């Protein structure tokens, strides 16, 4: 505990007006699922060397897709330019000292200059039209936490590992809402280190069954098992770190049942 | 028609009023009408309100605002601010000046400039944020986390300035505001706040103040006025009132709505 | 910040072309400033200048007294550079009346609505016909001659200034031939000697009834000679002898003008 | 006379100075040329007659053209009829009391554009022209200068309209001259055609103008005038053989001005 109910509600409500369409990349005629996972990447590298927060990287992904869904033709030699722009509103939004415009040049290696990244932030803010406020899985994370007293470091460390392998792979996640992804994650996480199951105070809050959960859950166990041959490796770099307590060293589960 | 209006890579302060008052539609919030964008000016169109607290309290400095219109007031002013906080925003800058006014009757929040989404719960954010004078003492203290309570604190602020027609604790810098709030409220210890002498900017040198009745630090208040403002100033800011809780509060259980002068 | 904001199948439509095009050239203390012009694919708008109130509300505000009459002396003063200046920038506004004129609380007046303005030749050619408000329409366009420029602004000013006057509309006409006929009864019926060329105009007919004129001592009891003498040069009948804006400006009715606060 | 002529005249003079494109702008425009602009201006003409539109209106639809087109890149050959029709239809709704409907724009386009493009072209148009459309024309100066003739003379009038015209057409040269310039070399040579007259001293002191300050636009035009004829663009001609302009195109040229 009186705004956390209420704050809930209205995440859940917005998560489905905040949406992308699912086949917008087949339309996208010279961009693929592919080149995008090599594009979240990279943001996370980004992120860390900045030290910016997990929310301004989930933000920046969310941006990313709804502008995909929406513009017509993006050259792939764009693409980046693009990812540069979201990043930056993301940190304007999120970050409480946002890092320079010309940091944002210096990490492209002046690949554009700042004239570019200026105006390519300008027609992201029209085609989402200053509509930046987006439910997370990291919003919806943070609120499952609350129901472990005392909190579990272990556990939430590996559901926001989890939560941001998600972020790479359009399909099969674009189709799942954040509040799902998010009780997929915690759930995973919670019975690796625990053994436990996602919990009857949970089940209440969010209205979901396990049931319900189960098909995000099977997609992001296979995610998790073979994560150690994905192509796109900054994410397990990341979460060996001390600060989220090296969480990607941990083995997963063989079944779930 | 008449209306406020706002011009000026683009600012992080735009970026967060735009995004988070295309949300919040609710009658003790100024609406924002409409917003245009070219690739050289943004205009954010506000709706036209008479003028603000500060310049009305002023020239009220004769007779004061009348109570029945000061009780109408904070009542309309926490429906504003539960709506922020039940959306998740946080104000994070109320003060007389960014509270507006119109010949009706009506009270709303305005500027959205320093305000932003919190998450639940909530991380350290800036610094420090709110005007010297309507600032929480956590913020003071420098304590990792702040929330909704800030925006309570300034607003029993304003409550207080309203009845008495001056500011409450008008300090110089952050140790000067501290010494204002302990003089009044007495100085805080493990009792009332379980934190204080752990927080990163508290000392134990810290002089001590015993807690001044209410009766005079906002005399013409009843006793149901008296318990609402303690509530609001109240130092824990996990116990401190919420702006829901407060509506419920026997203070307004004959509230109306009185047309200002 | 506070300012005033006009919200706009043909596309952009002519009276916002014209109201943009002409205004923007205009800069003068007694003509409304056009702050900005704010225009994408869906919307057009234009920011003014806030000013506190129109000459209509003002005139009602203060019906029991009427205006004073060194504050009628500065408006119409005012009211007349504007004018002037507008017409030395090849501007007609074509909708003089109480309601299109703004004040502030510092004692100044400014000419607005320049929706129904263009901007007019030397000479002039054939313009839209039935234009400005029935109440404040000149002589010229009733009686629906070729050509008409100027002087018909200056009409509807000198209607205005009896109207402030008197706190009453000074010809309230009902239609076209209502509003000639009320016209006719206070300043006369016109003839070839005040007026030549008025029996050929092609709306005229001879079937006309004769009124003598009347006296302005009747007409605006409160004005003493100056003021008569100049009301009765913004309504001669003939559009070549009505004073000009800046001509009036130099009228002996002028020569003691302050700047009184409302 | 009345007593703001002196004042507009004046101001005329200093906004005809800054409503400006550049000589030889269709040199930095790849895909079209000022034979394209000479077919588009006559067309105009044309579009004029048709729906009898006043020749102010004509003349501003060009300054909109040439200004638009000294300030966009890469205007392709497939759109500059759609520039000329948005530029027609702006100066409809500024100059005329009955201006054609957009439906109208469209049907003499015989339906190469669609009613949406044409309307995304007048916002474009708006847009790089700053609503400054109430630019002064060689029409405006001429208009003014007929005064000084007395008494008046409409054959003279109709000659020193037809050459102004004459001059919309052709880029190089008349892109280097002021209206003001232009208005005072085609009424002199109209004067000196129809009359035997010269530039007016009355003119010389209002203007400040001599005849040899007017000389090389003169010049210019004494050429036009001769070699119209033979010139590719031929509806001014056709348009001034009418009896309503005294049949002045029909007119034999002076051989010589001295």
């Amino acid at each position: 505990v009186d705004y956390h109910e209420d704050i809930h509600t209205y995440l859940r409500e917005m998560e489905v007006k905040c949406k992308p369409k699912v086949g917008y990349m087949k339309k996208q005629p010279d961009i693929t699922n592919s080149m995008r996972a090599i594009l979240v990447d990279w943001l996370v590298e980004v992120g860390e060397e900045y030290k910016l927060q997990n929310e301004t990287l989930h933000l920046a992904v969310n941006y990313i897709d709804r502008f995909l869904s929406s513009q017509e033709n993006v050259l792939r030699g764009k693409l980046q330019l693009v990812g540069t722009a979201a990043m930056l509103l993301a940190s304007k939004f999120e970050e409480i000292y946002p890092p320079e415009v010309a940091e944002f040049v210096y990490i492209t290696d002046d690949t554009y200059t700042k004239k570019q990244v200026l105006r390519m932030e300008h027609l992201v803010l029209k085609v989402l039209t200053f509509d930046l406020a987006a439910p997370t899985v990291n919003q919806f994370l943070t609120q499952y936490f609350l129901h472990q007293q005392p909190a579990n470091c272990k556990v939430e460390s590996l559901a926001m590992f989890l939560g941001e392998l998600s972020l790479i792979d359009a399909d099969p996640y674009l189709k799942y809402l954040p509040s799902v992804i998010a009780g997929a994650a915690f759930h995973l996480a919670l019975y690796t280190v625990t053994g436990q199951s996602w919990p009857e105070s949970l089940i209440r809050k969010t209205g979901y069954t396990l049931e319900s959960l189960k098909p995000c859950l099977m997609d992001l166990h296979q995610t998790y098992l073979k994560a150690p041959q994905h192509a796109q490796q900054s994410i397990r770099e990341k979460y060996k770190n001390s600060k989220y307590h090296g969480v990607s060293l941990l083995n997963p589960p063989e079944t779930l049942n | 028609v008449v209306a406020l209006k706002k011009i000026r890579g683009v600012p992080s302060t735009a970026i967060r009023e735009i995004s988070l008052l295309k949300e919040l539609n609710h009658p003790n919030i100024v609406k924002l009408l409409d917003v245009i964008h070219t690739e050289n000016k943004l205009y954010l169109v506000f709706e036209f309100l008479h003028q603000d607290l500060k310049k009305f309290m002023d020239a009220s400095a004769l007779t004061g605002i009348p109570l029945p219109l000061i009780k109408s007031y904070l009542f309309q002013l926490l429906q504003g601010l539960a709506f922020c906080h039940s959306h998740r925003v946080l104000h994070r800058d109320l003060k007389p000046q960014n509270l507006l006014i119109n010949t009706e009757g009506a009270i709303k929040l305005a500027d959205f400039g320093l305000a932003r989404a919190f998450g639940v719960p909530v991380r350290t954010y800036t610094h420090e944020v709110v005007t010297l004078w309507y600032r929480a003492p956590e913020i003071l203290l420098g304590c990792k986390y702040y929330s909704t309570a800030v925006d309570i604190w300034s607003l029993g602020c304003i409550f207080a300035e309203m009845v008495t027609r001056r500011a409450l604790f008008p300090g110089d810098s952050e140790i000067d505001q501290l010494f204002r709030i302990f003089r009044t409220l007495g100085t805080p210890d493990e009792v009332v706040w379980p934190g204080v002498t752990s927080m990163p900017d508290y000392k134990p040198s810290f002089p001590k103040w015993a807690r001044q009745d209410f009766s005079k630090v906002v005399p013409p208040l009843d006793e149901d006025g008296r318990s609402l403002l303690s509530q609001m100033l109240h130092y824990d800011p996990n116990k401190r009132i919420s702006a829901k809780a407060a509506l419920a509060h026997p203070f307004f259980q004959d509230v109306t709505k009185p047309v200002p002068h």
